[PDB]
RNA sequence: GAUUCCUACUGUCCCUACUUACAAUUUUGUGAAACCACGAGACAAGGGAACGGGCUUGUUAUUUAUCAGCGGGGAAAGAAGACCCUGUUGAGCUUGACUUUAGUAUGUUUUAAUAAAUAUUCGAAUAUUUAUUUAUUAGAAUAUAUGGGGAGUUUGGCUGGGGCGGUACAGCUGUUAAAAAGUAACACAGC
RNA sequence: AAAAACAUAGCUUUUUGUAUUUACAAGAAGUGAAUUCUGCCCAGUGCAUUUGUUAAAGUUGUGUAAGCGAAUGUAAA
RNA sequence: UAUUUAGGUAGCUGUGCAAUUUGUUUGUAUUGAAGUAUAUAUGUGAGUAUAUAUAGAAGAAACAAAUGAGCCGAUCUUGGAGGCAGUAACAAUAUAUGUAUAGAUAUAGACUAGGGUUUUCAAUUUAUUGAAGUGAAUCGGUGUUAUAUAAAA
RNA sequence: AUUGUAUAACUAGUGGGCACAUGAUUGUAAGAAUGAUGUGCAAAAAGGGAUGAACCUUAUGAAACAUUAAAUAUUCUAAA
RNA sequence: ACCAAUCGAACUGUGUGGUAGCUGGUUCACAGCGAAAUGUCUCUCAGGACAGCAGUUAUUAUUAUAUAGGACAUAGAUGU
RNA sequence: UACCCACACAUGGGAUCAAUAGGAUACCAUAACGAUGAAGGUCGUAAUAGAAUACGAAAGUAUUUACCUAAUUAAUAUAUUAAUGUAUUGAUAACCCUUUGAACUUAAGCAUAUCAUUAAAAGGAGGAAAAGAAACUAACUAGGAUUUCUUUAGUAGCAGCGAGUGAACAAGAAAUAACCCUCCAUUGUAAUCCUUAAUUGGAGUUGUAAAUGGUUUAUUCUAUUAAUUAUUAUAGAGAAUAUAUUCGUUAUUAAUAGAAUAGAAUAAUGUACUUGAGUAGAGCUGCUUGGUAGUGCAGUUUGAAUAAAGGUAGAAUGAAAUAUCUAAGGUUAAAUAUAAUGGUAUACCGAUAGAAAAUAAGUACUGCGAAGGAACUUGUGAAAAUGUGUGGAGUUUAGCCUUAUUUUUAAGGACCCGUCUUGAAACACGGACCAAGGAGAUUAUAAUUAUAGCAAGAUAAAAAUAAUCUUUAUUAACUUGAUUAGUUAUAAUUAUAAGACCCGAAACACAGUGAACUAUACAUGUUCUGGUUG
């Protein structure tokens, strides 16, 4: 809306929209400030109004929390997402506490090797390719496969485990829902510390109990 | 206008003048970093001061105490303070109020014992520096929501009863 | 983001500007080279710029296992000429070759415009970074 | 400047004929525009949005694919009709249209001190008038009248096109009106 | 649209004696050279001159404005 | 188990195809991806799949998400190119040997306002490039004023 | 004769109509103007009136075979 | 009449994406259902609102001991 | 030979797909101009120089800075003795404080009203500004300076009571801080103040009074420069080369400048009973506010009392009780708002898009002037329109549908699409041809339908590690009074307001430029030759 266009009228063989007054160049005698006009603005303009976030209800939130951990422990649950657990122990999992000593790579990589967890962390890694569309230009360049999740206690992230592909860390006191479910799937390949899986019981109760960290909480019936 | 409708109220400058709230997580991470940065400056000194208690005005509002803004130097004549010594310490001082009853002052005036009984004073600022004392950070003494309570009374007295 | 601005940033076009307008010494050590392992038990680093004459060896490439002299070195290509390497062009294959100085590791050095005052210099500065480690 | 009649004069006319130059007709060079739903051949009658190139029944052209003329038709091309009507769309102008205003006239209050005279009301209060120098930048605040010199805006509807005429623009009775109820016309006779 | 329209000298009416300029001067209007003429009407609308109705402010309280209306002149208004 | 129902302008509702970007899972490619041009099969239809030629670096499918989300028209906007058409309309002096002998049309030359290298020469074909060229005590301005900014006569 | 009947909630388009048969008012008369009952065109296919918005037979997905209606049987044109 | 090819109020920028009951345009397939051009009020007659005609979803069976653009039997109204 | 069709090969043009040293939006830090000569402009300097770009005779890579320009041998003022010293003047395009101040539009017309305490215009300062210590709010068992957020609330109220407009207390939070002049300051003494190397020269009793040391040590934070980083990994963020290497990331130090806290040492300490006049308030008059008969302000006339006194308490005046405060002099941190300038990120665009500009772009070019203002990236090579070669039909008929191996023919059917319209092939309007672009999306407030969590209760209000709805229970008021499972979110539709599905007037107001064409007045210059009459 730059310029200072207006309608010359009718009785000239001419369209009525906005023409572009002025003389001595090719741009003189153009139109403008039409959306179906070249170089000129767009009917509907976007704008910063619009709504950005949504607003969904407390206990619903905890709800999807505390389903989604359940399926962790399933079987099936684990194996439709596409994990390689055929090797694996025993599903829930949970090492000992003496874990946040560790100041090298080197030793936090063969507690990986002493567990038959080591194929996740080659097929993060050979997955790595290009994207398809025009979000390669915009910081969004490769994409690649999730792999283990660790749950620890420590308020600061553990810096032993920060190079390896494919192993993401979380606090037991924030949970957040964009790693328990990714993609809207559920059942991701947890490891849990030994003070982190005892702070449980505490934080949901039973069926009966009501939670005293979380206030006005209760686990639901069975239909 | 061509139905069951209530009649609309919408003014014609609403959306006109907007102002928009984008700043909002960004600006709540800047008021605890400062505040964060000004507790270091006072080690040993606490974050907040000292308010009295008071109740608020109207009917609606009758059975409910609240932080007051400040002491009247009557009740810190009972305390035994002096009001030029008492605004070194963490006390808040209101001039402007005036004493009604003796309920309200005889509240306050125990409230000021309490406070004292816990308040140490070093010699010079390299003394207090060295002791390794937790800091408070909240509030000091707030009040605390009340929870009714129903008494049990005999047969015989609901005759008598005031 | 006007010239040579040394930015800590992850895009793909802010990182390309830093490649094309650095100047400077920044435009010296983007064209380093590779040390021996005979070479790098006497000094202890692990690369250095690159000046004129000194004797190269190309370890990457289709021109591999090939050595030879610098003859010329061009700020505003990123590339060098060694002795012995051959291209072709319209008339004759007699052109000398233009690669990368990254794809080669250097031999023998060359002592030129006090060199040996800026190799001994690093040589000090190092072992000082360790002492403050343990 | 506008109008009529006499004398002379003549291709204005009876009634047209002949000669020359420049464009045109023929050759080379530079080389456009308006216009274009489809147009591949043209007519008589019919019905149709009541004047067809195409639809329905009839009658018909054709030089190896041209060249130069002509103005019957394509309701030929130019310009979202200036005439007429509608719009609760405008502008220039006038005035005994509605509502107001700059300018100007007349009251009241503010105005230098002093002395004296006169009048009007009851020693006192008002008003008028004269004289002196100790003031004298020359104005301010309100009320009534005048005020197309200016400023805004308006100037119904129905109607065998609009205007002029009437109100068929509100109430009541009989006929139009066709044996239950309901029903039109600037139709009838009236209040 | 070059005229029969405009202008012009000539004729007539009107305002001003405190003009940087001074009544043979300075402002406002109508007809249109010369010759010959320029009749009647002031009820209407205007214009001029002169002695019933009508605001506010002030004072213990009271009183007093212009204008409109009425009378007399005026038609080369 | 429609032996009963099926047209349809304005208009209301249901099941489906096409395009760009986002999270998760599966897979293709230098013995050759995306695009484009011709065929064949398949779907009632919006459309899809394969084959051959060309070209040279990245693209597809399933479960969910966000919209600048599907053209014959607006005397629509910008670019490219037709018919009419080689048509209208304009330009067209003589010599057997010539830096000459003749013909033809047009008055000519200086100061100011405006133009600014067009001046002159060389080389290559009213063009392009490169050099050279403007000399003042007595020729203009700079000075005085036109009843609180005025003269190239 | 009808296997249903009854009741609520929410919301769009339209308010310039014309023709045939029966019977009327004004007008000399009109493919003129204005009312009443039924059915149509608007929004309705195929066959016949040579051609035609409303006339005459006639209810609706893609096809094949036999029987009729409206109308016709010298020739164009199926049929003494 | 004239005031830079413009004059019964010149030219340039802003309020401005000025208001329009008025002309013009509005982008993919199949399936189920399907209209009005009439009454009252309106500075109303090229426009609006309420009523009528239509669509979508829902609950319920002697409101079949019930309904009908029907007929028959009986009792009646009317002034062409 | 021309006209038509089919196939193969070549011209013309730049669409499609892929890339990108460019843009757009949000957040964080900074918030630094000028007489010691600013911003902006004109002319010059390269060994061979035009555009762009950098720079001033020290001129194309820590000093200099050509000429105009506030442009200054000045102007408006103060101090000393006509001369000398000091202070102001110009730039801004966001936020802040004053002055002046419209109309288009809505009311389906329009004149009070609304748009609007707005746009344009003028004056004045800072990194923030303005405000700020009750001549308050209330009717309680009472609160306590200013500012900002939630809520009260689209409520009380205002208005041709029409369209429409519109506050505050209480309650929950962020951030907190109070002070100084005006008398008779110990009169056993101006004890003060400017200037000078100097009680040197002044000011001042019509009343001036102003304590002082920056040395050193330690700690923390910010900004800018310089250095070292594995090939296992406190380094898998990302770029570049070829089909295993580097810069970095990560993690550490140094130097300079600035700020804050603490310790040690050096300097320094008397007496102080002030309360605000041509003000506050009345009469007439105009503007403003939700303020209704002042809520606030101003012009003119008039004009008080001094704590034994004065002001206020949501209809008017007069009077009375009960509460609660003390005006007319001065300063003030934090919580808050937003550009130029520099950084960091993203479900944004990918060359007719994104800014007008992937920059020799505010450039070429136009206008007397105010002013107006474009095109162009790199590989691939679509359609419209043409050329050459080979094959085929006929001269009486373009293209389409059905049935047929007489398919470059035969028999039947078949007027050109879109649109207003009772009715269109119409002698009714738009359309010569191809490509790309192009119109019911967003927000606030209500209601119905579908889905999810809890349920006599329901909840991501601001903030940090309360309120609202069920249910104001009716009435104008007094007098009186149990009862229809809700509330919070996600999605579709409808209504009203926002530019509001897209394009389109004749007009109105604000702020500026032109007498080179043409008109009038004033000053100064120039204006060819031959005859007739009398
Ligand atoms: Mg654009
Ligand atoms: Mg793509
Ligand atoms: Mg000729
Ligand atoms: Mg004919
Ligand atoms: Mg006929
Ligand atoms: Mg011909
Ligand atoms: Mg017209
Ligand atoms: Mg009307
Ligand atoms: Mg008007
Ligand atoms: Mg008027
Ligand atoms: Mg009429
Ligand atoms: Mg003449
Ligand atoms: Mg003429
Ligand atoms: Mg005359
Ligand atoms: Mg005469
Ligand atoms: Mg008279
Ligand atoms: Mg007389
Ligand atoms: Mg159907
Ligand atoms: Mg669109
Ligand atoms: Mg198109
Ligand atoms: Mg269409
Ligand atoms: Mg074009
Ligand atoms: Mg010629
Ligand atoms: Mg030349
Ligand atoms: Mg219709
Ligand atoms: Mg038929
Ligand atoms: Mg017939
Ligand atoms: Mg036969
Ligand atoms: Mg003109
Ligand atoms: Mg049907
Ligand atoms: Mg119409
Ligand atoms: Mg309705
Ligand atoms: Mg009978
Ligand atoms: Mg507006
Ligand atoms: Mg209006
Ligand atoms: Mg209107
Ligand atoms: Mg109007
Ligand atoms: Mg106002
Ligand atoms: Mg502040
Ligand atoms: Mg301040
Ligand atoms: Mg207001
Ligand atoms: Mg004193
Ligand atoms: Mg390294
Ligand atoms: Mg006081
Ligand atoms: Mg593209
Ligand atoms: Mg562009
Ligand atoms: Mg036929
Ligand atoms: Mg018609
Ligand atoms: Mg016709
Ligand atoms: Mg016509
Ligand atoms: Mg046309
Ligand atoms: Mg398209
Ligand atoms: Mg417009
Ligand atoms: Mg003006």
């Amino acid at each position: 809306m730059q310029h200072s266009a207006v309608s010359w009228g009718t009785g000239r063989a001419i369209a009525r929209c906005p023409r572009i007054g002025g003389g001595g160049s090719r741009r003189s005698g153009q139109g403008a400030f039409a959306n179906f006009c070249r170089k000129g603005r767009m009917a509907h303009p976007t704008t910063t109004m619009r709504r950005w976030c949504r607003k969904i209800v407390l206990n619903t939130r905890r709800i999807a929390l505390a389903m989604s951990i359940a399926a962790s422990a399933k079987t099936s649950f684990v194996e439709s997402r596409g994990h390689k657990i055929e090797n694996l122990k025993n599903i829930p999992l949970v090492v000992s506490d003496d874990l946040k000593k560790f100041e090298k790579t080197k030793d936090a990589f063969e507690l990986l090797k002493n567990f038959n967890l080591t194929e996740e962390v080659e097929r993060v890694k050979n997955s790595k390719t290009l994207r398809g569309t025009k979000g390669k230009m915009r910081n969004r360049r490769f994409r690649m496969r999730k792999g283990l999740l660790l749950i620890h206690d420590s308020p600061v992230e553990l810096k032993a485990f920060r190079n390896i592909p494919g192993v993401d860390q979380l606090s037991i006191n924030k949970l957040n829902i964009f790693e328990l479910a990714p993609g809207g799937h559920a059942g991701r390949l947890v490891m849990w510390t030994e003070s982190a899986f005892k702070k449980l019981e505490k934080l949901f109760g039973k069926f009966n109990e009501e939670s005293r960290i979380l206030k006005k909480f209760t686990l639901p019936k069975k239909m | 206008m061509k139905n069951n409708h209530i009649l609309p109220n919408n003014h014609r400058n609403a959306m006109k003048r907007v102002k928009e709230w984008h700043n909002q997580p960004s600006r709540a991470q800047r008021r605890a970093k400062t505040r964060s940065s000004k507790a270091k400056v006072l080690y040993p000194a606490p974050l907040k001061k000292l308010c009295p208690i008071v109740r608020c005005p109207t009917i609606r509002y009758n059975k409910k105490q609240r932080l007051g803004k400040g002491f009247t130097p009557e009740e810190l004549k009972e305390a035994g303070l002096e009001v030029n010594y008492a605004r070194r310490i963490g006390i808040r001082v209101d001039n402007r109020r005036r004493n009604m009853n003796k309920e309200t002052l005889d509240l306050n005036a125990q409230r000021l014992k309490e406070y004292l009984s816990k308040i140490t004073i070093f010699k010079n600022g390299k003394e207090a520096k060295e002791s390794g004392v937790k800091q408070h950070l909240g509030r000091i003494m707030p009040v605390h929501k009340m929870t009714p309570k129903v008494e049990i009374i005999k047969k015989a007295e609901v005759a008598s009863y005031e | 983001m006007l010239a040579g601005r040394k930015t800590k940033s992850s895009l793909r076009k802010k990182q390309r500007k830093a490649l094309f307008t650095a100047v400077g010494k920044d435009r010296l050590k983007r064209m380093s080279s590779h040390l021996s392992e005979e070479l790098r038990s006497q000094y202890g680093f692990r690369s250095f710029p690159v000046a004129v004459g000194d004797i190269v060896k190309v370890h990457s490439g289709p021109y591999k296992g090939k050595e030879g002299q610098i003859l010329e070195v061009f700020l505003k290509d990123y590339r060098i000429t060694v002795e012995g390497c051959l291209e072709e062009n319209e008339e004759k294959e007699n052109v000398p070759a233009k690669l990368h100085p990254c794809n080669v590791t250097f031999v023998k050095f060359n002592m030129d415009n006090g060199r040996e005052k800026q190799l001994e210099e690093k040589k000090i500065a190092r072992v000082q970074h360790i002492e403050r480690e343990q």
